[PDB]
């Protein structure tokens, strides 16, 4: 985190400032914070037929929510990088994180970590990168096979098949949602929300906070595009206190001939800090100072 | 040449107590009906301070009368180049001093209309906070006349009086006579070195900036004390009126009234002590003029280091600026 | 009535010294209205008005943003018992607009009103609900309508105990107290209400949780004849571009540079609107400064307006006691602003003429182009007022031209 | 110097509509208390028969 | 004077913030700490002058 | 100023303690009297600071008066403009109210 570039700064809501510098208390990342790096890979496909899912241990680990977190998305795009499952240099594309947030966690029938109880907030990107799903449902594991209701469970993941749902004929609105429905059953859904995302390779910033008014979703796509300032675009009516979140491992089922390189996104915790924000003439914050 | 700045004048500010405390609200004015004597006392104290300041400035500048000078030539009088201290209504060195000091311009003619038309300073905060900055007693064309007459007060033209002042300190007639050209060029380089003296690391320019910053700090404190909530739900009477009930409204408005009245009293005391200090400094400046400028002082250190020869005085943003030409062996 | 009457009233004396006094300025009245209100959607109160309300420990929260509601209907439905408010009043809520409105409602007996007071030590503030005072709040207890869609639950219930057992013998008792505005961990034992007065619940907490044994006890109060409810409302003011307004739009193009009263998307006040160059983020409708004051506004006609506070014309009064003649100085104001604009001053001032000097427009001073060395009424910038029938505007000028011949002692 | 009393038949259930910050119909169309003088509002029960 | 002005209560129940947090509820805690804050700020302003 | 500051209410119902004690209950009487006490103590502190500044200024001006007496009254002054205008012949001092 570099505060001199105003990285991860959430813009104030309902007002703007011009050509003045203010000190503010809010939820900002710490300067020089390395954060947590998450990489999404491509599944096993030896022949140009699909196979297993190549994921990491992101689903098993449970992270405290605290005051929220901010996500840096697609900062390594437009660059030559290696596919994770192999050693093939490819152009890095942008991938959107998938989240699972809740207020109580336990174990599955195996005894492995996970198993969010009662109403669980799901932030699943869809549309092959052009749609965001916000769901608030009770998560119920399905039995049989590798699903978490039978005693051989390994991990749960979200998969996409680009030669089926990323085609130019149309974009499957329910791709990652139907992939997620194969592991858990969605019951007693409080709300289902859909947000449209424009397809581009620009770097993005995503934030999420919580207070008495609900869960607030911030994105640099709204407002300061081609920038880093994050503006509020959604207020989910999630009034129970979120205590934990988990990054859902999202592995793409692509062939050997049509593999792709996907960026690594970074998650930084938010803290109740004081920041000196520098507002420009157009109102966007271009530099900041972390007083601590 | 050593440079000394002596302040003579601070900015004259009068505060409209009703507009400052209440910002034109009827409920606040009804509550301030019981505090009218304190507002009247604030206005009377500030008026008395400004009146005494004006009388001190008039007494300082009343030295033109009963005082005769002589006309001088153009920029070269004798072999001495005096175009820097002479008017072409300000001297070039006075203009150079004034351009290197950042002063927020108080519009005295039509500043209210300029601040009304302005879109994206404290001079425009004057009419929104309730205070008014009074214009100075004399137009700068009178201060320039005073400084020009003091330059004239050095029959007996300037080079002859300069050589007389050199003869008085212990240099004989022969040494002065054979080296008139060297003395003239050394005086010219000493005068030309004054361009680089308007810098923060010299003390006198720092004192000029300190006086300007003190006036700006007084105005800034008066403007920014209006944002104190004083324990109320908000620092604005409009928010109190829009958020509360009639019996609870008077408590918060009275808290704001008491805080702003106490702050006005503190401002009045600060203005009084600043005005007394400026009057004493103006007396010091008049004594310094009468000793160093109108004559030659035989006391070391009063009119600068070394042996005093001749002193020149010019106007300043809030006082007088002195150029003490001295003697130093090398 | 006129100038020098305000001077007499401020000095509280019929005799004052001759001089130039800065009298109080004038009162500014709004010359128009700038209303800009959208066509908002009705707020969804159907969850409150239909269905059984929950208990206090399982309260429902309703957050309203960018909507218009009808307060008279809601107040007519509910028979309101005592209410307590801290940073707001109910009349202020019914009068103005605010950025958000958060309502917490539940089924609550009227006999337990004291357990919701801020200093309460009972179990309601410990395990069921604690009011938060970060925002202006009201605490309302009311009786639900009888024959409408709101239905009575079976009884009133609340959490009487909520603690953690540890110490490898389940013998160490540590109570788990809730935070202001938050739920309880023990609310999952009976989310729909406890059935008996002495219901005892036990649950093993996981390793990611505290790790002890959760113990929860719930009490039950019999249901009264009429359904009594509690409401914990809250408001916010500067957090959103759109506002929530309880239940016409004008234009500022014909009135620019004049003091108007504005109500812009819920933000109300008074100010002067002028055309300005667009600064700040456009999607944030309002531009503020370091002191949280409105300095700009992005209108619906695609014009950024610079907002300035309403100003009063400064006033100074010249007075001469001997000749009883007085003059009026408008400090640093041009005479065209006195004549064309405003024209709201004192009675005789509204009715020699207006003269433009170096210190501003003056009335009551006749120009004579006369020169004096000094005087007792300086106006500033080498100007003066010399009494004669009436005062005359003069200026101060300098005059600059001795062998001892005759003795003279000064 | 003077004592001014306003009295009227009033139920004790509608007592909270007489509080100074109320938004009900009693403060709007029936009676609004004035705070220009030191005042007190008393709710009482009349003597029985 | 700077050290001894810290023992003034400015009308609060105590000159100690610890005592105020020990003895009072949050709506009165925020009201009684604010008197100490305003008094100490005013005393600091007088000291600065 | 010292006499007229006693008429300030400082937010109380009256500036008189006798009017407060005859109009209010003890838990509010203590609050109003504490308001008056705090206001009068702050005003007394401001008066004390003003008196200290005035007395230091008067002491410095008295030293200046002693220097002026020693320069102009007990001896003739050769300095220009220190004791009157023009040249100096003799000076006389008398007492003043302050
Ligand atoms: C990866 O490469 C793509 C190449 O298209 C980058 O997208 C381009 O980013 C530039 C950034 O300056 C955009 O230019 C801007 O365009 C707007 C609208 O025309 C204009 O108002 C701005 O002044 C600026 O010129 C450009 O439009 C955009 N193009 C597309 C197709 O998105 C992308 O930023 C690169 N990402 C990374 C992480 O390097
Ligand atoms: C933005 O703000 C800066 C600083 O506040 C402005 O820069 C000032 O401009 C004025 C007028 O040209 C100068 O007199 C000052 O010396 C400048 N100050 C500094 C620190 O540079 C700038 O003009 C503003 N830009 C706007 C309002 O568009
Ligand atoms: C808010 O609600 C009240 C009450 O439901 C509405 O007042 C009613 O209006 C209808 C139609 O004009 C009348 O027939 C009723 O007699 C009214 N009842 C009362 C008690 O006044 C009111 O119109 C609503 N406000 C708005 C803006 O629609
Ligand atoms: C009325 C209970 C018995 C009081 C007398 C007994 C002991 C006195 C000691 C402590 C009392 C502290 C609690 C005060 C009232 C709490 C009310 C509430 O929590 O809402
Ligand atoms: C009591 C019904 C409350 C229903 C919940 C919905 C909205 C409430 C929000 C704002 C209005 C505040 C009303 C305060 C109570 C009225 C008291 C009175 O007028 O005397
Ligand atoms: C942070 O950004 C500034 C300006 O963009 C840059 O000078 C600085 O080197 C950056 N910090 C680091 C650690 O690279
Ligand atoms: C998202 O796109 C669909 C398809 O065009 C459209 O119907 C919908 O209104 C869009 N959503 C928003 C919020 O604009
Ligand atoms: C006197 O100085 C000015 C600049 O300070 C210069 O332009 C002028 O030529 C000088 N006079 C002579 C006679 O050299
Ligand atoms: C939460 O879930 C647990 C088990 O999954 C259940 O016993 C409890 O009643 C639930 N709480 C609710 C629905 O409030
Ligand atoms: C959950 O699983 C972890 C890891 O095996 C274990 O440490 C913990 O005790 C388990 N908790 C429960 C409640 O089974
Ligand atoms: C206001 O200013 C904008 C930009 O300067 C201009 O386009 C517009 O025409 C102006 N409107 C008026 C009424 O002057
Ligand atoms: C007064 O009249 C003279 C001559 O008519 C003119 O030069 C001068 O500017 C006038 N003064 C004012 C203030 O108009």
């Amino acid at each position: 985190i570099n505060a001199s570039k105003a990285d991860g700064i959430i813009y104030p809501t309902g007002k703007s400032y011009s050509n003045i510098s203010l000190t503010l208390q809010g939820l900002f990342p710490k300067h020089g914070d390395l954060g947590e790096q998450y990489i999404y890979s491509v599944g096993h496909s030896d022949s140009n037929y699909l196979g297993k899912l190549f994921v990491s241990d992101y689903a098993t680990k449970v992270v405290p929510f605290n005051n929220g977190f901010v996500v840096r998305i697609g900062a390594a795009a437009n660059a030559t990088g290696s596919v994770i499952i192999s050693t093939v240099q490819k152009t890095i594309k942008k991938i959107y994180p998938a989240f699972m947030l809740g207020s109580s966690v336990g174990n599955f029938s195996n005894g492995v970590s996970g198993r969010y109880f009662n109403h669980t907030l799901l932030l699943l990107p869809d549309g092959c990168g052009t749609r965001l799903w916000a769901l608030y449902c009770v998560i119920e594991p399905r039995n049989g096979s590798y699903c978490p209701g039978n005693s051989n469970y390994n991990t749960f993941a979200v998969f996409d098949t680009p030669h089926t749902d990323c085609t130019s004929a149309g974009y499957n609105t329910n791709a990652t949602l139907n992939s997620f429905k194969e592991y858990f059953d969605l019951q007693n859904c409080s709300f289902i929300y859909s947000f449209n995302i424009t397809e581009d390779e620009n770097a993005e910033w995503f934030g999420i906070t919580q207070n008495t008014q609900g869960v607030h979703l911030y994105s640099s796509r709204k407002g300061d595009l081609y920038g880093s300032n994050m503006f509020l675009f959604a207020t989910l009516p999630v009034y129970d206190g979120i205590k934990y979140y988990t990054v859902i491992p999202r592995s793409i089922r692509s062939k050997y001939s049509e593999r792709q390189a996907w960026a690594a996104f970074y998650i930084y915790s938010l803290h109740k800090l004081t920041y000196l924000l520098d507002f420009s003439v157009d109102g966007y914050i271009r530099r900041a100072v972390d007083c601590g | 040449i050593t440079q000394e700045y002596i302040q003579t004048t601070i900015q004259k500010v009068t505060v409209d107590c009703k507009q400052y405390v209440c910002n034109g609200f009827q409920k606040c004015e009804q509550l301030l009906r019981e505090y009218g004597q304190f507002c009247a006392k604030i206005n009377q104290a500030l008026h008395g301070a400004n009146l005494m300041q004006d009388e001190s400035v008039a007494n300082l500048f009343s030295d033109i009368k009963t005082h005769k000078s002589q006309p001088l030539n153009a920029g070269l009088n004798g072999d001495f180049n005096l175009t820097l201290l002479q008017v072409p209504h300000r001297s070039p060195i006075e203009d150079l001093l004034f351009n290197k000091v950042t002063i927020a311009d108080p519009g005295y003619m039509q500043g209210y209309d300029d601040c009304m038309k302005q879109g994206p300073d404290l001079i425009c905060a004057q009419y929104v906070a309730g205070y008014k900055v009074l214009p100075p007693l004399y137009d700068p064309n009178m201060e320039g006349a005073y400084t020009s007459s003091l330059l004239g007060s050095i029959a007996i033209p300037f080079p002859q009086s300069i050589f007389y002042r050199m003869n008085g300190i212990g240099i004989t007639q022969q040494v002065l006579s054979e080296n008139q050209k060297l003395i003239a060029n050394k005086f010219n380089q000493a005068l030309g070195a004054m361009q680089t003296g308007f810098t923060t690391t010299p003390l006198a320019f720092s004192k000029v900036q300190d006086a300007v910053n003190a006036n700006a700090q007084a105005l800034s404190k008066l403007a920014s004390e209006l944002s104190n909530t004083f324990g109320a739900i908000s620092s604005s009477i409009s928010d109190i009126l829009k958020r509360l009930d009639p019996p609870e409204q008077e408590a918060q408005i009275d808290r704001l009234i008491n805080g702003r009245l106490t702050s006005l009293n503190a401002f009045v005391a600060q203005q009084l002590v600043r005005s007394e200090t400026a009057a004493r400094s103006a007396q010091l400046a008049s004594d310094k003029v009468n000793e160093c400028v109108k004559s030659q002082s035989k006391r070391n250190g009063f009119c600068g280091s070394g042996t005093h020869i001749v002193s020149f005085v010019i106007n300043a943003p809030n006082g007088f600026y002195f150029f003490h030409v001295g003697y130093v062996p090398t | 009535h006129d100038d020098l009457s305000q001077l007499y009233c401020s000095y509280e004396s019929f005799d004052v010294g001759s001089g130039v006094y800065s009298v109080s300025s004038f009162e500014v009245h709004s010359r128009g209205q700038f209303i800009e209100q959208p066509n908002s959607v009705e707020c969804d109160f159907t969850k409150l008005l239909s269905g059984t309300p929950p208990q206090v420990y399982n309260f429902n929260r309703l957050v309203f943003t960018n909507c218009n509601y009808n307060l008279t209907k809601l107040l007519s439905l509910f028979m309101v018992n005592e209410f307590s408010c801290d940073g707001i009043s109910p009349d202020a809520i019914a009068r103005g607009c605010y950025s958000s409105l958060t309502v917490d409602y539940f089924a609550y007996p009227l006999s337990m009103k004291s357990y919701m007071q801020p200093g309460s030590a009972g179990v309601i503030s410990q395990y069921n609900y604690k009011q938060s005072f970060a925002n202006p709040t009201c605490r309302i207890f009311a009786t639900a309508p009888a024959n409408l869609t709101i239905t009575k639950p079976s009884s009133y219930s609340f959490i009487s105990k909520c603690s953690r057992l540890t110490g490898d013998n389940s013998h160490i008792e540590t109570p788990i107290v809730i935070n202001p505005g938050e739920y309880s961990i023990c609310k999952n034992f009976a989310p729909n209400g406890f059935s008996q007065d002495g219901d005892y619940f036990t649950r093993q907490l996981s390793q990611l949780e505290g790790g002890g044994i959760l113990v929860g006890v719930g009490s039950v109060t019999p249901m009264t004849d009429t359904l009594q409810m509690g409401f914990i409302i809250s408001v916010q003011y500067g957090t959103d571009t759109n506002s929530v307004c309880p239940m016409n739009s004008t234009t500022i193009t014909d009135k620019l540079g004049v003091c108007v009263e504005y109500n812009l998307y819920g933000v109300s006040g008074r100010g002067v609107f002028i055309n300005c160059t667009a600064v700040g983020v456009k999607q944030q409708r309002f531009v503020y400064d370091g002191f949280d004051n409105l300095i700009g506004y992005y209108s619906d006609d695609g014009n950024y307006y610079c907002v300035r506070p309403c100003v009063s014309v400064p006033l100074s009064v010249v007075y001469d006691k001997t000749t009883n003649s007085h003059a009026t100085i408008f400090g640093s104001v041009a005479c065209e602003h006195i004549t064309t604009m405003l024209h709201q001053f004192s009675r005789t001032t509204q009715a020699s003429g207006p003269l433009q000097t170096a210190v501003g427009c003056v009335i009551g001073l006749v120009n004579s182009s006369m020169v004096v060395d000094n005087c007792q009424l300086p106006l500033g910038q080498s100007l003066c007022a010399v009494p004669s029938s009436q005062l005359q505007l003069a200026t101060i000028n300098y005059t600059q031209p001795q062998v001892p011949t005759n003795f003279s002692f000064g």
